[PDB]
RNA sequence: GUGGGAGAGGGUGGUGGAAUUCCCGGAGUAGCGGUGAAAUGCGCAGAUACCGGGAGGAACGCCGAUGGCGAAGGCAGCCACCUGGUCCACCCGUGACGCUGAGGCGCGAAAGCGUGGGGAGCAAACCGGAUUAGAUACCCGGGUAGUCCACGCCCUAAACG
RNA sequence: CCGAGGGUAGGGCCCGUGACUGGGGCGAAGUCGUAACAAGGUAGCUGUACCGGAAGGUGCGGCUGG
RNA sequence: CGCGGGGUGGAGCAGCCCGGUAGCUCGUCGGGCUCAUAACCCGAAGGUCGUCGGUUCAAAUCCGGCCCCCGCAACCA
RNA sequence: GUGGUUCGUGGAGCCAUGGGGGAAUCUGGGCGGACCACCGCCUAAGGCUAAGUACUCCGGGUGACCGAUAGCGCACCAGUA
RNA sequence: CGAGCUAGCCCUGGCCAGGGUGAAGCUGGGGUGAGACCCAGUGGAGGCCCGAACCGGUGGGGGAUGCAAACCCCUCGGAUG
RNA sequence: CGAAUGCCGGCAUGAGUAACGAUAAAGAGGGUGAGAAUCCCUCUCGCCGUAAGCCCAAGGGUUCCUACGCAAUGGUCGUCAGCGUAGGGUUAGGCGGGACCUAAGGUGAAGCCGAAAGGCGUAGCCGAAGGGCAGCCGGUUAAUAUUCCGGCCCUUCCCGCAGGUGCGAUGGGGGGACGCUCUAGGCUAGGGGGACCGGAGCCAUGGACGAGCCCGGCCAGAAGCGCAGGGUGGGAGGUAGGCAAAUCCGCCUCCCAACAAGCUCUGCGUGGUGGGGAAGCCCGUACGGGUGACAACCCCCCGAAGCCAGGGAGCCAAGAAAAGCCUCUAAGCACAACCUGCGGGAACCCGUACCGCAAACCGACACAGGUGGGCGGGUGCAAGAGCACUCAGGCGCGCGGGAGAACCCUCGCCAAGGAACUCUGCAAGUUGGCCCCGUAACUUCGGGAGAAGGGGUGCUCCCUGGGGUGAUGAGCCCCGGGGAGCCGCAGUGAACAGGCUCUGGCGACUGUUUACCAAAAACACAGCUCUCUGCGAACUCGUAAGAGGAGGUAUAGGGAGCGACGCUUGCCCGGUGCCGGAAGGUCAAGGGGAGGGGUGCAAGCCCCGAACCGAAGCCCCGGUGAACGGCGGCCGUAACUAUAACGGUCCUAAGGUAGCGAAAUUCCUUGUCGGGUAAGUUCCGACCUGCACGAAAAGCGUAACGACCGGAGCGCUGUCUCGGCGAGGGACCCGGUGAAAUUGAACUGGCCGUGAAGAUGCGGCCUACCCGUGGCAGGACGAAAAGACCCCGUGGAGCUUUACUGCAGC
RNA sequence: UCGAUGUCGGCUCGUCGCAUCCUGGGGCUGAAGAAGGUCCCAAGGGUUGGGCUGUUCGCCCAUUAAAGCGGCACGCGAGCU
């Protein structure tokens, strides 16, 4: 039955990925963040 | 007028449709219409700030004129009577003999056919906008500006009208359709008439669907909440208000008078 | 047929004034109402009586009569439209073309009903003051339907000469 | 084939009967009031409407059989 | 068995609280008006305050027991 | 009307200021804990100023510091799988 | 940090085998002073009917360290709103 | 360190136990190989076929094809694989997306707001599964193709030639440009038949050399043409409107066309040419190829939901935008420019493998689940996407072999009885499709209605009516009508396919709901009422700007109740709330300073301060019931008795009207009576003693509706008397793989006692050789979950209010 | 016993006690007979099917030799409901 996870390729950029996370001061720290404990990743990959 | 139905089902029982004899025409004028955002009762952040709306059908804007003294003087001869969806009225196509054309809000008994005519000029009729002061008194009219220049207001919706009880001094006396006593300035277009479609209140939607394609949705009651939702949430077995009458917010719903009352508007008004 | 008359006969649209009631304004004060007598009620938070302005509904005073009109029910300010019945004069036309009338069809005071609108005065119901042994009445103070309008039902009557 | 009837199904009318219930008739001397008959002490009756222990009360209109 | 209220002339109620001193309507009895009754008027009678105990000088009245009426409650189980 | 101060309205001054009022330029002004006199201190409504001070991403030195369940989460291609 | 589940709304697209019932209106005929209406044809309305897709989840059995952290069989509701 | 249901790791037990993931299903021969039930090939058998086949979009991201492999992954096995290694493989001016448009929304110069971070916002800009745009048939590879190749078509940009015209835009105008249901005409896709055309072959087993049997009989295609259809009037005059201008568009007038007539556009047809092209046999393919062939290449019928397409009719709920496109003029420029035709050149980026109802996507799994669009053949049954079989194509579900116990699951049948079962016909049966007859109370006249109950149903021959196609005629296809007969237990012969009636309660109704224990008498619903709201509306969101409301205006909008419809909804304003009230009372800061005080020599500075003026609120006055709410007690009385129409008295703000009533409400209670039953705590009818109904938290009814909840019949039944037999999948045996909770240790018997009160573990007695298998659940106070009940804790949290105290708001 | 001892009733399967419902054996009788009463002995076996209610119980229908009362965690939910 219909789950949780319904991938869309568009939306993951659109929500969670790197220029998004730059508009919301929220966001830049996040980046900010993950920057600093060396994420090899800041933002899920795509496609 | 008032079409009703055989109950070859129910709520086809004690349905009624108005009658559509007066329109005339059953397309609108491209030239006239521009697109209607449905705002879903939603404001412009995405919360609803007013319940139990959205659904309906699409409906296009016929952009309408409430200003007369663009075209003083200028004739326009009635051409058409068309439906309008975003009101109880009918709209009226008028074309200017200046070429210009424009929807107006008909006047009850208004033929297509007519001359019609705007202006401190301007013969005492049915579809003629006056300002106010020309207007001789005791007469019915509609569509009026409340300040000059700023446009139709009241009596504006089907059936509606006004009368024009008296005059002092720049500004006149006018009982309006809900009975209030209201001075209005001397200058305020008004055209002349009622506005019919005055069969508009007899329709009986009939039916739980009919009232979702005007695009209004369930209303559940207080009564029927939880005390989180309302005031008369909650009980046990439905029981009783229990409290004075209230909103959801929490203000009296019962009697409470609203209006702000250090309003300047107040010194012309004198009634109900 | 022609000409001619009287009439609140009917339907529609307008319109006038008199009074009542609310409102605004002025003055002005201690009572007003009400009754068999009173009380309830109203009034110094300015009532009643008085004057000026306004809004609104209903009904039409003298004319008016033991009168007229209509098949009945019924019909009364004034004006215009559409319109029914009816009488008289003259003897011009048609030639029994009549009378009645089971059913049928239609009209039908008031009160009641439906959907809207209107609501001044009056007023079932209701509340109160009185009266009585009591008083779910009669008198008095309040008062809602309703009375009015449009449409649509109801079909009754001391609908009586 | 038709066929007396039999059986199955479902209607119509008529009779009788039925806890209880509606009103009505009648019954020498029960209870409550006094509606009507004399301006019956509020003229009376009347169609209708609302009310009220009960006759009846009131509204609207009508009748005079004052 | 709990909590709270009550028991007063014949019927219905005051008085109890704040100790002395029992009232109100109806009913009742005597007279009156009436042909007579009701209404109406004038007069009158009628009580130990549920009860048993204590407090006080004195108790319907303050206190306790018993008997009664009215009301409330009797939940989680 | 508040805040700061040890000061919580307290005899509540000082420093700051959201609102109302609203001066003077040496004899002018603020202060020494309501206020008054006296005696003193100091000159608000412009600005700048090294050093002595804090920290440790980085480098070095030394541990009565750990020694692979310890020590950083990672001694190993870990902020990885 | 989350409306890639879910709830609502907005914009834009798409889907609903097949049968059944036969409203209005139209036309004709009858009716009448004129109407109302009556009949018949035609017509094809409807949160109308039966029923797949599709959307559900009535009852019952099974399952219960499951095929499955909600499933399976049978039965059942809507199916032009 | 021994304990913390401790922490991390290791290894046990349970146990060779349960399982091995759909009951669509297998068998044999041959090949390869160390090894084969499991890999390849053949053959036979079974299973999907509105799929379990094929094509798109998501998502996935080498899974694609070939070679070499088998340690691990694969629920067994593996020689195989979606696994390891390695190598190959994705080709576009026309397909999709971008150098195009705009939608919601986002963003945002101007602007506005906010302590900061930020919020808003007209324009523009971005944003698509919408608008706009030029490619069709085939061939080729192990693997890509509308991409490469072949044939035939087409677009845009740049440059030139020719011819034409005031050219010219981000500006004006047209157009783009629209809903739902129904639907005409003519096409196409697709399909069936053919005695005609083409074709390897075949005569079995009794018969057949036949008008036999089997196979196949098309695809694409510019101009031109032809058939159906879409769109559209023409000329001039006037011209003040379309924010400049316009010759355009709008409006008025006049004259012609009325129709597609003309012009124009699209579909389909034909078309030069180009291409395909079966069965079967052979060959050897893991899978393709030779010939069949020089293939044939045609008539008839059915026929879209697709196409002409912006078609038509009807209806109310009234149905996007912008560009491309055309026209119009402005600057400007007119040896420009643009329009037309032709010619040459120029034409970029990204995607293209493979899976794609799934073993490649979401569900830790090669998971019985979930996932949008298109195609989806044939026969029969009325239709159909239904059901049965079946083509293409695709599959037998990655553990097997046997056995033929109990028990279980899913099925099938049953003597007599027929609801006796049981909380209850739960379950299961019965019923069942279509044609015809026929059909009640009651009703809102539609319904109720598939009411109910019945008859028919196949095959064969004869006669026969109409329709569409054809010419009116044959043939073909569709709808029938009558007659005589045949066969079986049976003709909707298998499959899909209502059991029915009576009668209450609640709810008017179709709808909505607790994802995942409740689908309902709950929510919603049209509809009634109250109430607020004059418009910069009330109300909501926001500190704010702003927004919703609404580009609405009282026939509107917000809030509250009630809940179709019928008939109705009584009485009380004392308390509370809301509404009205110029007065009076009280009252904060403020004003006011009488008077008092500190201190100074003093002029002064400083402090305190009574009267009195001084909002809202509260008090006081009144109104208010579809506002919160409320709607009596005792005692007596009628000529039998009972009861009490009557009375008395105490209280209140007022004393429950109608209607209904042992009720979804009745305690006593299985009230009492009546009805149904042989028997009725339920059910229906009634009475009224209503513990404790009662009128919009509506009162009493109501046709129709209900997977709601009661009661009763018929019908039919393994529900039962009461069990039996039978089928398959498990259970059992064998080969392969092989878990789990739990588990102080164990050498773990009965009784009667004892014991912390329910003993294998202590006492006495009794019984008792060691170890297993298949079975049952009485016991280990068996497992699971640090009891949800209950109490405690000065633990928590949601909720309420005339608790306290604050804050927003007003 | 709250780091869990699942609760009414039914069904299934029972076993046990006797203070005996019935059948066997007895005494007494206000026991003529038959049939009763009442007490003693006796636990071997037996002890119906239905209507109502969740009901246990009870009431009732039709029978019977009779239509017994109890215990076993009000026997029994790792047996069902
Ligand atoms: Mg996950
Ligand atoms: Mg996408
Ligand atoms: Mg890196
Ligand atoms: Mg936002
Ligand atoms: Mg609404
Ligand atoms: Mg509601
Ligand atoms: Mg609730
Ligand atoms: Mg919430
Ligand atoms: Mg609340
Ligand atoms: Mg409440
Ligand atoms: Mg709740
Ligand atoms: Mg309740
Ligand atoms: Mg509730
Ligand atoms: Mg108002
Ligand atoms: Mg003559
Ligand atoms: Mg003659
Ligand atoms: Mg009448
Ligand atoms: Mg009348
Ligand atoms: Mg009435
Ligand atoms: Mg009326
Ligand atoms: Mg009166
Ligand atoms: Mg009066
Ligand atoms: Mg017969
Ligand atoms: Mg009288
Ligand atoms: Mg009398
Ligand atoms: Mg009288
Ligand atoms: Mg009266
Ligand atoms: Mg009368
Ligand atoms: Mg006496
Ligand atoms: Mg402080
Ligand atoms: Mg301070
Ligand atoms: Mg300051
Ligand atoms: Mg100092
Ligand atoms: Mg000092
Ligand atoms: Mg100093
Ligand atoms: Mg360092
Ligand atoms: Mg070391
Ligand atoms: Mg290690
Ligand atoms: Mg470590
Ligand atoms: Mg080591
Ligand atoms: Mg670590
Ligand atoms: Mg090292
Ligand atoms: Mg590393
Ligand atoms: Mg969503
Ligand atoms: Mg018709
Ligand atoms: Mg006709
Ligand atoms: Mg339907
Ligand atoms: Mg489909
Ligand atoms: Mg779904
Ligand atoms: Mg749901
Ligand atoms: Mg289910
Ligand atoms: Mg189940
Ligand atoms: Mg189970
Ligand atoms: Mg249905
Ligand atoms: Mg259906
Ligand atoms: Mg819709
Ligand atoms: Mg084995
Ligand atoms: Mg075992
Ligand atoms: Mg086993
Ligand atoms: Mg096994
Ligand atoms: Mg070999
Ligand atoms: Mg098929
Ligand atoms: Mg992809
Ligand atoms: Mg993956
Ligand atoms: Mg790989
Ligand atoms: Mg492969
Ligand atoms: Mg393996
Ligand atoms: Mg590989
Ligand atoms: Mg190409
Ligand atoms: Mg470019
Ligand atoms: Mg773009
Ligand atoms: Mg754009
Ligand atoms: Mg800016
Ligand atoms: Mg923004
Ligand atoms: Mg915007
Ligand atoms: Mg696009
Ligand atoms: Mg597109
Ligand atoms: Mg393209
Ligand atoms: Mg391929
Ligand atoms: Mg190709
Ligand atoms: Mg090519
Ligand atoms: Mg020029
Ligand atoms: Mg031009
Ligand atoms: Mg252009
Ligand atoms: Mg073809
Ligand atoms: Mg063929
Ligand atoms: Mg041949
Ligand atoms: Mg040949
Ligand atoms: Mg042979
Ligand atoms: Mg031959
Ligand atoms: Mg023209
Ligand atoms: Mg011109
Ligand atoms: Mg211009
Ligand atoms: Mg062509
Ligand atoms: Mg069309
Ligand atoms: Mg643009
Ligand atoms: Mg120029
Ligand atoms: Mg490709
Ligand atoms: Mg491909
Ligand atoms: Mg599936
Ligand atoms: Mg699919
Ligand atoms: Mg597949
Ligand atoms: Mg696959
Ligand atoms: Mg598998
Ligand atoms: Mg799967
Ligand atoms: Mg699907
Ligand atoms: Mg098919
Ligand atoms: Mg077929
Ligand atoms: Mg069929
Ligand atoms: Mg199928
Ligand atoms: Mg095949
Ligand atoms: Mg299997
Ligand atoms: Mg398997
Ligand atoms: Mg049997
Ligand atoms: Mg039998
Ligand atoms: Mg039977
Ligand atoms: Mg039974
Ligand atoms: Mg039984
Ligand atoms: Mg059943
Ligand atoms: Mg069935
Ligand atoms: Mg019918
Ligand atoms: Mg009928
Ligand atoms: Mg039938
Ligand atoms: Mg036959
Ligand atoms: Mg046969
Ligand atoms: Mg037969
Ligand atoms: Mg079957
Ligand atoms: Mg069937
Ligand atoms: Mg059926
Ligand atoms: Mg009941
Ligand atoms: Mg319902
Ligand atoms: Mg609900
Ligand atoms: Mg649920
Ligand atoms: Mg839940
Ligand atoms: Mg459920
Ligand atoms: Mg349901
Ligand atoms: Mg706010
Ligand atoms: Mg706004
Ligand atoms: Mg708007
Ligand atoms: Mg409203
Ligand atoms: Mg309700
Ligand atoms: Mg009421
Ligand atoms: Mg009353
Ligand atoms: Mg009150
Ligand atoms: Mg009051
Ligand atoms: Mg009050
Ligand atoms: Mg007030
Ligand atoms: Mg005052
Ligand atoms: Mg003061
Ligand atoms: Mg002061
Ligand atoms: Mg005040
Ligand atoms: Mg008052
Ligand atoms: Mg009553
Ligand atoms: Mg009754
Ligand atoms: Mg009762
Ligand atoms: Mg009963
Ligand atoms: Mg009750
Ligand atoms: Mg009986
Ligand atoms: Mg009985
Ligand atoms: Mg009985
Ligand atoms: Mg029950
Ligand atoms: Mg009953
Ligand atoms: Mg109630
Ligand atoms: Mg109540
Ligand atoms: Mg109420
Ligand atoms: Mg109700
Ligand atoms: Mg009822
Ligand atoms: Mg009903
Ligand atoms: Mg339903
Ligand atoms: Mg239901
Ligand atoms: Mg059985
Ligand atoms: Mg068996
Ligand atoms: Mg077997
Ligand atoms: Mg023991
Ligand atoms: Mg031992
Ligand atoms: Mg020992
Ligand atoms: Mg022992
Ligand atoms: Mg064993
Ligand atoms: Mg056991
Ligand atoms: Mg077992
Ligand atoms: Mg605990
Ligand atoms: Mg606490
Ligand atoms: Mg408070
Ligand atoms: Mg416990
Ligand atoms: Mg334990
Ligand atoms: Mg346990
Ligand atoms: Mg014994
Ligand atoms: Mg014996
Ligand atoms: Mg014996
Ligand atoms: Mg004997
Ligand atoms: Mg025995
Ligand atoms: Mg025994
Ligand atoms: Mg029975
Ligand atoms: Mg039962
Ligand atoms: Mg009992
Ligand atoms: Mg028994
Ligand atoms: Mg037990
Ligand atoms: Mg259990
Ligand atoms: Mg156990």
């Amino acid at each position: 039955m219909k789950r949780t996870w319904q991938p869309n390729r568009r939306k993951r950029a659109k929500t969670h990925g790197f220029r998004a996370r730059m508009r919301t001061p929220g966001g830049r720290k996040v980046l900010k963040r993950r920057r600093q404990k060396g994420r090899w990743r800041l933002t899920p990959a795509v496609r | 007028a008032v079409k009703k139905f055989k109950p070859y089902t129910p709520s086809r029982r004690f349905m009624t449709v108005a009658d559509f004899s007066e329109i005339t025409k059953t397309e609108p004028e491209k030239s006239l219409v521009k697109p209607l955002k449905k705002t879903g009762g939603r404001n412009n952040q995405g919360r609803i700030t007013v319940r139990f709306r959205g659904g309906g059908h699409k409906r296009l804007y016929r952009i309408i004129d409430f200003k007369r003294w663009d075209k003083v003087g200028i004739p326009a001869k009635v051409a058409a009577i068309e439906y309008d969806p975003n009101r109880s009225a009918r709209i009226a196509l008028l074309h200017y003999v200046d070429g210009e054309k424009r929807y107006i809000i008909a006047p009850d008994g208004l033929q297509v056919g007519q001359q019609v005519v705007a202006g401190p000029d301007a013969p005492i009729q049915v579809g003629n906008a006056l300002p106010l002061r020309f207007i001789p008194v005791g007469t019915v009219v509609h569509a009026v500006e409340l300040e000059p220049k700023k446009g139709a207001k009241l009596a504006r919706a089907a059936g509606t009208s006004a009368q024009i009880q008296g005059r002092e001094g720049d500004y006149v006396i006018l009982r309006l359709p809900s009975g209030e006593l209201r001075k209005v300035h001397g200058e305020c277009y008004a055209t002349v008439g009622a506005v019919g479609n005055a069969d508009h209140k007899n329709i009986v939607l009939g039916k739980a669907g009919r009232s979702r394609w005007l695009g209004r949705r369930p209303h559940v009651r207080g009564a029927a909440m939880n005390p989180v939702d309302h005031p008369h949430g909650g009980g046990e077995g439905r029981a009783p208000r229990g409290r004075p009458p209230a909103s959801p917010w929490g203000w009296q719903t019962k009697g409470l008078k609203t209006r702000k009352r250090r309003k300047p508007s107040s010194r012309f008004i004198i009634a109900r």
